[PDB]
RNA sequence: GAGUCUG
DNA sequence: TCCGCGTCAGACTCGTTTATAGCATACGTGAG
DNA sequence: CTCACGTATGCTATAATGTGCTGACGCGG
């Protein structure tokens, strides 16, 4: 049986006939009396084999004797009652039946192979109209319709020598007639001659069509079925339930309907009825093979007992609930249990409490065989009846086989692999599992009735993969970032913060101590707090040059507490790691370094400590919550009632005019969000510190050991957010639309809350709430899609030898240092010798593992830009270098060959989405945005960069910006970029290009609520086709009169004004054109959408004014439930609305045609020839002006950048870059750590796909699409041997269409769309030889990854030689 | 839903256009409904049913 | 947009002559006698009358299509065996021929597991009496009630309507998950019965050399054939009381070999 | 674990005969698959080495 | 070892290739009844494989040259 | 399948 | 206008209506 | 070797001859 490959290919009516043991004639099933097998029919034991083992139906044979002894009296073989699964049989189909896979599922097969429509089509099918097949007399040629008359028509003028027929024998007719060949030819020399741009597609792909057709071997004939397979019955079961009834397939039922109808049809040929009777049962056999086939597809599915519809074959296959998604790509499991979670805290972390009746029942095997090997069981039946007893001895007997063997622990969802994890089980009386505390992050698992899924591992194979791979204690670190997901949390981080947290004087102020020990003891005897000032004497290890380790001891000033840590602390950390007052940040880096300098063993037992004495001390300090810990601010009431006051002469203001609702709502939000900081920042003074102790004499301050406050700042349980809450002001909180209430709540949760506060805090909670059942599904779908794209991507070579890299700089947006250039390029290969500043010796090789080490190296000499060797630009044909990728991020070392890296990344990038949607939602109730980004205020003192700016003077004095893309950014001395700063359009600097600005300095200011429209140019200002009530409103003031202009867009706007774009046009006081300086353009601003002008027309602006003010209406809040859309349009490599033009080609331009105001902008290059013209809309300005040497992807527009552009001018890095910092900029406003390098493995699945120009020695010709690799491979072999040299060029292809374009059908299909894949395989005549992973998952067989890629690497050498 | 009539509107959704076409909708206890609904043309339609 | 079977179908009827009584008597004498246009034309003009029965009898097992097909089998042999001779209409003939053939399509067809006309036939009086009985009695009809009624057996009234038992799809309200394969055993049982069948094969060279040649050749153990007591007289034995006092003695050997290897009661509840 | 039927019993007897071995096989649910495309009229075969 | 395998990763390198090895000699173990080098202590032979592996006794090369001389061993006796 | 749930 | 998608396990319960002539010969297999 | 038992195909004569649920998701290609 082990095969290579799998094929599939149209089934010919013979085909079929081969696989049938017989036609069922009759609809029979079984017999009611005695419930066996009717002769023929739908259970027909002489069709489909015997009912019972060995024996035929009639009763004459029994017993294993009797073997392939087919009954001469009833006609049953004498076999297993397996047979029953696996005979087919078939029917034999009075009139031809077009099967509906090939005719309805789009595009078509039958149509696109006719080249006729499907109306056409179905008109001749269901016997509306007659088709011509084929007439000598060009009279009627073929494919014509004719009506009922039309065919009597010619019918007694021509006849005879004229074909015309209705129904699938007209089409079968029409179908066996073409000649693939001739019409290939025909084709062709239709598209040499006049080749029109969107019909040479179409006509290519029918090329395709027919080309694919004739090398498949498939006829077209067989896409109408004249024999119809029948299923086995024991896939299609008619079973007894215990109620005495029967329960049967719907198959059964869509199989007795075609068998009826075409019996009955079978009668009416052999009764010679007339053919609108004859008809009627041809169209209701068609329906019936239909409805078998694919139920619902051919319009009305056939609805059965209850109304629903009758399910059918395609369905069973179909559906996520098909066969694939629900049996094979996953499926139910043996030696599998489940339970309610709930703490051991006194477990180690490679440990888990396992129920004792649980573990009893899934290691029952493992007992019988100990149980026989000790004599102790004479056989089975007696050691399960011992089990059943539960004998004493039988205990001993488990604890005895448990004993090193690991148990798989699982949690639902499992969105990450650590979701998986397994443990050393530990027998406990009692029907809960004990989870360690440490590994609940991993899980997220909280013991509120959470339950875990439990799985043995039976083979030694499966035993070593589960305690070497998937231990909880060797998997530290998150595969996703580099941090350790093992980390202490609540109570275990609350104790190490009481115990490291000092306090004034307490008892024993300055004591003299002999090491941790004497510490403990005094603390332990009631003569020392923990918070205790004193100088203690502890004794380091710090490691040499080597390995071995140097003793150093000295005094330094400490709490007892952190000397009492000190114990727990392995030799070789420094003491000042516990010196400081111990929160979980600071504890999550102990334990980073403990892991990089002392090793795994250690970090294990280290954390366990850590855990231990964390709880220890949390229960011995007592730390509990009353009402009286959450302290109101005295200065409350003040701040709100100035706050509202404020809003209330704003509201005022807005009756009397200079105010839209969307410029009220900003100007309240605003007052209410400062107002809201200003009452936490009173309550945070006030109960941070606040804390008045008398120090041996005197009064001091020092921070407050309030028990709400010590938990937010140890990071044990709530934020500063939430106990703003509590404590502060509520605020103001956020509808399900994401638009905010304009009413905050000014009262806390210790206040109480009135009725109307509570019921408006209602909505927001419900849309958090509505949100993670219904959100959930987007997220997780996103990583369902990575997931499939990024299977088969495995280390697959060590190193490729590439030089080529993408050059990562640090990311410094928004002042402080996002993410430093160190953590970046922490733990990635570089490429090109990079040395220090003076260019004269080498400091770093090529191919080296950038170690911490190294990073600190590169942070002394601040190197800025580093080429790194990425998985994108790896050469590795069917897959990536160990080098390329980098170090496992969950290991904490170089990646191992064989890793299935792309599973890795999808899981990666998928987990945090689905985590943060429930997360974030159920925990949050209002939405704390803060908008106020007016001004730019400059932290450290430096001089002004302008790069990529086009500014104005204004009459003020002052540099009015316009240009769109503005980066202000701060040089020291040396001359290192530090802080980076967006500065927007419309924006006045304080100063210009290159001035020294000191620290705490604002550098420019802009308001964030309107977008204006600022002019370049000084004069008069006249309205171009600004019509009132065509394209924009006039509305009208009181006494004197102001008018405001508001600019309607295409939205509200009549047929009338559709055509005419409004702009405010620049004219001088003779009312003649002002240009715009030093170019051929009249100035004129394009108003866009709702762009509300004061000024009436005629008015003299000076440059560098406001003309318009757009209104941005900015209601979106900080959540992921905005963001993961964003993320899902990149991943999917979608173009934008509107995209902004690049230029395609280096060289010089001018301008040529213009169609009213639409430019077309011309490009004639230096040294290639040939130009470049594009059609250009009128009111899409451009940012170049004319003549300039401008390279290959310039930026022309205003406008979004589409990924497709980047990649096929600037190239891969450019591409794969402007993906990772898309994505990254949702993630990190999230506060989501996830490395480059997933997200770098999943773009290069994307450009997987390459068009080709040209032929090689191949068969290319124009404009294939083909995989990058094989291209590859054949242009290597071609360089060498010469043949004609290929041109290609690399495609995109977004994550759904990229998983569909795998040369895998069985992972096409097994994705989505599985009724259209199987049709494109099958007429294609396409073999999946089985490379990736879902494919050999789906057969059951070794993956060719992780343990399973030294087998598979061995099966193929073995397909070189035997 | 009560039946009675009720006035509503495709907040654009149809025609990127961005044409806000109203429509009406009578609904009985017991019959078919009765459709009026107008086109980014300005035609008013009826929809039986 | 005519799309749908039915509508097509019936537009192919309408489009057809309606028959008057001397054109029926004229295409019926012809007809008879073996006129091809005849026999069509009175089919097709009567095609109106299938579907006004066919259009009465619906939701009840076939669908309208289903009956309509079938009542046009009526027709058929209403125009073979119909009689222009006598005075009385087609209309009135033809009527019966179309119910019967679509009453009995509707016995047969509807029905999964197939029931016969003759259990049918009698269930219609079975629940037309229920009907009767509902009427005065403001309860339903028990089997009881029933039988008493129509003076017939208990028993067989609780058969048939044990037979009116419809089936619904196991895969519609899934149910083919809840419900296990009873006749595959677990690799439990399977298991089990290695045990047994390998420790025969050791019991059998522990036993006499006589002991195990009769009490296996008996029960098809080792043998080809599962023979009695007086049939292992074939092969050598040739006995009837020595073969039933040898393979008891085997049995008696092997019962202490059960005992003493720890099953026999251990062995007894399995 | 799951449908390999042959497989599930026969390392059932592995394990109590303490042996830890797999001896793997064909899943069931794939062999019902095959069936079901060629009920479709997709001839869709196993190709050997 | 007992606790963490981090030491018999070190030996080999590959963790696949470390559960290979192991799983070959516990399968000596296990099959053939091949005596253990270092001191059973009660350990499955899981674990005992990974301490010979951590110990380096026990590797992919060691196992091959030992199956090549017991298997020419036999085919010195059928000869 | 229609439910009410637990994460 | 159509058709394709839309987290992952778990717990339980329910549920499977309808009317359809009667009687005589004919076709076929089983039991005594 | 013959009849009963289970199942099936047969014929009947006033005239009658044209149908008939549930609606509303939302984004993309
Ligand atoms: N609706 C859900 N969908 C997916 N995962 C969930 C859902 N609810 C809870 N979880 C997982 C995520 C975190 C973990 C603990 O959640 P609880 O405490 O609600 O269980
Ligand atoms: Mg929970
Ligand atoms: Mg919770
Ligand atoms: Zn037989």
């Amino acid at each position: 049986e082990e095969f290579d490959a799998i094929k599939i290919a149209l089934a010919s009516p013979d085909m079929i006939r081969s696989w049938s043991f017989g036609e069922v004639k009759k609809p029979e099933t079984i017999n009611y009396r005695t419930f066996k097998p009717e002769r023929d029919g739908l259970f027909c034991a002489r069709i489909f084999g015997p009912v019972k083992d060995y024996e035929c139906l009639c009763g004459k044979y029994k017993r294993l004797k009797h073997r392939g002894v087919i009954c001469e009296k009833c006609g049953v073989e004498v076999t297993q009652t397996k047979v029953r699964r696996e005979r087919m049989g078939h029917i034999e189909l009075a009139s031809p039946t077009a099967h509906i896979w090939f005719l309805k599922s789009l595009p078509s097969r039958i149509g696109l192979l006719l080249d006729m429509p499907l109306r056409d089509i179905e008109r001749v099918l269901y016997f509306e109209s007659y088709v011509v097949i084929e007439g000598g007399m060009t009279n009627l040629e073929r494919q014509q319709i004719l009506t009922e008359e039309q065919y009597l028509d010619a019918l007694e003028e021509f006849g005879d020598e004229f074909d015309a027929k209705m129904g699938a024998e007209a089409i079968q007719a029409l179908l066996k007639s073409m000649d693939l060949e001739q019409e290939c030819e025909q084709l062709r020399e239709e598209l040499n001659e006049t080749n029109s741009e969107t019909k040479r597609k179409k006509l290519t792909k029918r090329i395709k069509l027919l080309e694919a057709f004739v090398q498949s071997g498939n006829k077209p004939e067989w896409m109408i079925l004249t024999v119809l397979p029948v299923l086995p019955p024991d896939l299609r079961p008619l079973v007894p339930l215990d109620g005495g009834r029967f329960a049967t397939s719907d198959l059964n039922d869509l199989y007795r309907r075609v068998i009826n109808r075409n019996n009955r049809l079978k009668r009416l040929l052999d009764l010679a009825a007339p053919d609108i009777i004859v008809r009627n049962e041809k169209r209701m056999l068609q329906e019936a093979v239909d409805a078998l086939l694919d139920n619902g597809r051919r319009g009305r599915a056939i609805t059965g007992s209850n109304k629903r519809p009758l399910k059918s074959l395609a369905d069973m296959i179909k559906g996520k609930q098909g066969r694939f998604r629900q049996n094979l790509l996953g499926k139910r499991v043996d030696y599998s249990g489940r339970s309610v979670i709930t703490v051991g805290p006194y477990l180690r972390l490679h440990q888990c409490g396992l129920p004792k009746k649980m573990a009893l029942e899934l290691f029952k095997p493992f007992i019988y065989g100990k149980l026989e090997l000790r004599g102790l069981a004479t056989t089975i039946k007696a050691a399960k009846k011992m089990v059943e007893r539960e004998e004493a001895v039988v205990w001993d007997i488990l604890d005895e086989v448990i004993r090193e063997h690991p148990v798989l622990l699982n949690r639902a969802p499992t969105l990450h692999r650590l979701g998986i994890q397994a443990f050393e089980p530990v027998l406990i009386e009692g029907k809960a599992i004990q989870l360690h505390p440490l590994v609940c992050a991993a899980y997220n698992a909280d013991f509120d009735g959470d339950q875990m899924a439990v799985h043995v591992p039976l083979t030694l194979e499966a035993q070593l993969e589960a305690r070497a791979l998937m231990m909880s204690t060797n998997n530290i670190l998150s595969p996703a970032n580099g941090e350790p997901i093992i980390v202490p949390s609540q109570d275990v981080v609350l104790g190490l913060y009481y115990m490291t947290r000092d306090c004034v004087n307490a008892k024993g102020e300055g004591m003299v101590l002999t090491g941790p020990k004497e510490a403990e003891r005094l603390y332990r005897s009631g003569l020392a707090s923990l918070h205790a000032r004193v100088k203690v004497r502890i004794t380091e290890y710090e490691k040499d040059a080597n390995g071995e380790l140097v003793a150093k001891t000295s005094l330094k000033d400490t709490t007892v507490g952190r000397a009492i840590l000190w114990m727990i602390v392995p030799k070789g950390l420094p003491y000042s790691i516990v010196n400081q007052a111990l929160g979980k940040k600071a504890i999550s880096k102990m334990l980073n370094t403990c892991y990089r300098i002392l090793g795994l063993k250690p970090t294990v037992i280290f954390a366990d400590q850590i855990m231990y004495t964390g709880f220890a001390y949390a229960a011995r300090s007592g730390a509990s919550v009353g009402i009286d810990d959450m302290v109101i601010p005295e200065k409350k009431h003040e701040i709100i009632s100035e706050a509202e006051a404020e809003v209330a002469e704003i509201q005022e203001q807005f009756q009397s005019g200079l105010v839209t609702a969307g410029e009220r709502y900003n100007k309240v939000i605003d007052i209410w969000a400062a107002a809201n900081d200003r009452v936490s920042k009173a309550m945070m003074d006030n109960l941070q510190t606040e804390t008045v102790i008398n120090r041996d004499g005197q009064e001091e301050k020092q921070v407050s050991f309030n028990s709400i406050y010590m938990m937010a700042d140890s990071g044990a349980r709530g934020s500063a957010a939430q106990i703003r809450q509590l404590a502060g002001m509520r605020g103001l909180m956020a509808k399900p639309d994401g638009s905010i209430i304009e009413t905050p709540i000014t009262a806390n949760f210790r206040e109480g809350l009135n009725v109307l506060q509570y019921f408006i805090s209602t909505h927001g909670a419900r849309k958090g709430l509505a949100d993670t059942a219904l959100k959930t599904a987007n997220s997780g779908y996103l990583t369902r899609r990575l997931v499939d794209v990024a299977q088969d991507l495995v280390v697959t070579e060590d190193d490729c030898g590439t030089h080529e890299g993408i050059m990562m700089t640090p990311v410094i947006e928004g002042g402080d240092v996002k993410e430093p250039l160190r953590d970046r390029v922490l733990g990635r290969v570089t490429a090109e010798d990079v040395l220090k500043p003076g260019t004269a010796d080498i400091l770093v090789p090529r191919n080296t593992l950038l170690h911490e080490q190294w990073c600190d190296l590169l942070e002394e000499n601040s190197v800025d830009a580093v080429k790194v060797r990425s998985v994108v630009s790896c050469d590795t044909d069917f897959g990536v270098c160990a080098h390329c990728y980098g170090r496992d991020l969950a290991r904490g070392h170089i990646i191992n060959k064989g890793e299935a890296i792309g599973v890795i990344a999808a899981q990666s990038i998928g987990e945090p989405g689905t985590q943060l949607t429930m997360r974030t939602f159920h925990i949050g109730g209002a939405a704390s945005r803060a908008a106020a980004e007016s001004s730019i205020q400059v932290k450290n003192k430096g001089s002004i960069k302008l790069s990529n700016v086009k500014s104005v003077v204004n009459s003020s004095g002052k540099l009015v910006i316009t240009s769109r893309n503005t980066e202000l950014k701060l040089i020291d001395e040396f001359g290192r970029t530090k802080e980076s700063y967006k500065v927007p359009y419309g924006a006045v600097l304080a100063k210009g290009d290159g001035e020294q600005v000191a620290g705490g300095e604002t550098v420019a200011n802009w308001d964030p609520h309107t977008m204006p429209v600022i002019t370049e140019v000084s004069g008069f200002v006249r309205f171009t086709d600004m019509i009132d009530g065509q394209t924009i409103t006039r509305q009208t003031d009181e006494l004197t009169g102001l008018s405001s202009l508001v600019v309607l867009d295409s939205a509200e706007r009549t047929a009338g004004g559709k055509d005419l774009r409004p702009a405010l046009k620049i004219v001088d006081a003779q009312g003649n054109d002002v240009l715009i300086p030093g170019t051929d353009m009249p100035a004129q601003y394009f108003l866009p959408g709702k762009a509300i002008v004061q000024l009436e027309d005629g008015v003299q602006i000076s440059s560098g004014d406001t003309l318009a003010r757009i209104p941005q209406e900015s209601g979106g809040t900080k959540d992921i439930t905005g963001g993961l859309p964003r993320v899902a349009d990149l991943f999917e490599a979608r173009r934008p609305k509107e995209p902004a033009i690049l230029a395609e080609i280096s060289g010089i331009v001018s301008f040529g045609k213009e169609t009213k105001g639409k430019r077309r902008l011309v490009i004639t290059p230096v040294d290639g020839s040939d130009p470049y013209e594009e059609m250009i809309p009128k009111w899409r300005q451009l940012n170049v002006f004319e003549g300039e040497r401008v390279e290959r992807g310039d930026v022309i527009s205003d406008g979004p950048e589409a990924p497709h552009d980047i990649l096929r001018l600037r190239g891969v890095h450019a591409v794969t870059r402007y993906i990772v910092n898309e994505v990254q900029d949702v993630y990190r406003l999230q506060g989501v750590k996830i490395n480059d390098k997933h997200i770098e493995v999943i773009v290069r699945q994307m450009l997987r796909k390459a068009t080709i120009v040209n032929a090689g020695s191949s068969d290319f010709l124009e404009g294939e699409q083909v995989e990058y690799s094989r291209v590859k491979i054949a242009n290597r072999e071609l360089e060498a041997n010469g043949k004609v040299g290929a041109t290609y060029s690399r495609d995109l292809l977004g994550i759904t269409k990229a998983s569909l374009a795998t040369e895998s059908f069985i992972s096409a299909a097994s994705f989505q769309e599985t009724t259209r894949v199987l049709t494109e395989a099958a007429v294609a005549g396409k073999r999946d030889e089985l490379r990736g992973l879902k494919e050999n998952v789906i057969v059951g067989r070794l993956i060719p990854a992780g343990t399973g890629y030294a087998y598979h690497q061995d099966r193929m050498r073995r397909r070189a030689a035997g | 839903r009560s039946p009675g009539v009720f006035f509503d509107s495709d907040k654009g959704k149809t025609h990127s256009s961005g044409k806000v076409l109203y429509n009406a909708r009578i609904i009985p206890y017991r019959g078919s409904w009765l459709d009026f609904e107008f086109d980014p043309k300005d035609n008013l339609f009826v929809r039986i049913d | 947009r005519v799309l749908d079977a039915t509508q097509l179908y019936l537009g192919e009827i309408g489009y057809s002559p309606l028959l008057t009584a001397e054109e029926e008597v004229y295409f019926a004498r012809r007809a008879l006698r073996g006129d091809v246009a005849s026999r069509r034309r009175m089919i097709e003009s009567n095609l109106r009358l299938v579907v006004k029965i066919a259009r009465r009898y619906g939701n009840r097992g076939l669908a309208l299509l289903d009956l309509i097909e079938e009542g046009n089998l009526g027709l058929i042999r209403a125009v073979e065996k119909f009689d222009p001779e006598r005075g009385f209409r087609f209309s009135t003939y033809a009527t019966w021929w179309i119910r019967q053939t679509i009453e009995r399509a509707i016995m047969n067809q509807t029905r999964t597991i197939r029931l016969p006309i003759h259990i049918v036939k009698e269930l219609n009086v079975y629940l037309r009496t229920a009907r009767e009985l509902s009427h005065k009695l403001d309860h339903e009809p028990s089997a009881e009630e029933i039988a008493e009624q129509l003076d017939k057996p208990v028993d067989d009234v609780s058969r048939m309507l044990r037979l009116n038992e419809r089936g619904t799809a196991v895969d519609t309200p899934a149910l083919l998950d809840i419900l296990a394969d009873e006749k595959e055993n677990g690799p439990e049982d399977t298991t089990q019965d290695d045990d047994m069948k390998q420790s025969i094969v050791k019991w059998l060279f522990e036993l006499n050399a006589k002991q195990r040649e009769v009490l296996a050749r008996r029960f098809g153990l080792l043998g080809y054939e599962a023979a009695t007591l007086e049939d292992v007289g074939r092969e050598i034995g040739l006995t009837r009381e020595r073969v039933r006092q040898i393979q008891v003695e085997g049995l008696r050997r092997l019962r202490e070999i059960l005992q003493t290897q720890g099953l026999n009661i251990e062995a007894l509840f399995l | 674990k799951s449908d390999d039927v042959n497989g599930r019993t026969k390392m059932y007897k592995n394990i109590v005969d303490g042996n830890h071995q797999m001896e793997p096989g064909m899943p069931e649910s794939f062999n019902v698959l095959l069936k079901e495309i060629r009920s479709l009229g997709i001839n869709i075969e196993l190709e050997d080495e | 070892a007992r606790v963490t395998v981090q030491d018999a990763v070190e030996k080999i390198g590959n963790r696949f290739d470390l559960v290979l090895v192991a799983a070959r000699r516990a399968r000596q173990m296990q099959v053939g009844g091949k005596d253990p080098l270092v001191p059973e202590e009660n350990d499955k032979t899981t674990v005992i494989a990974l301490r010979e592996i951590e110990e380096g006794l026990i590797n992919n090369q060691i196992l091959d040259v030992r199956e090549r001389q017991e298997q020419q061993e036999q085919e010195a006796a059928e000869l």
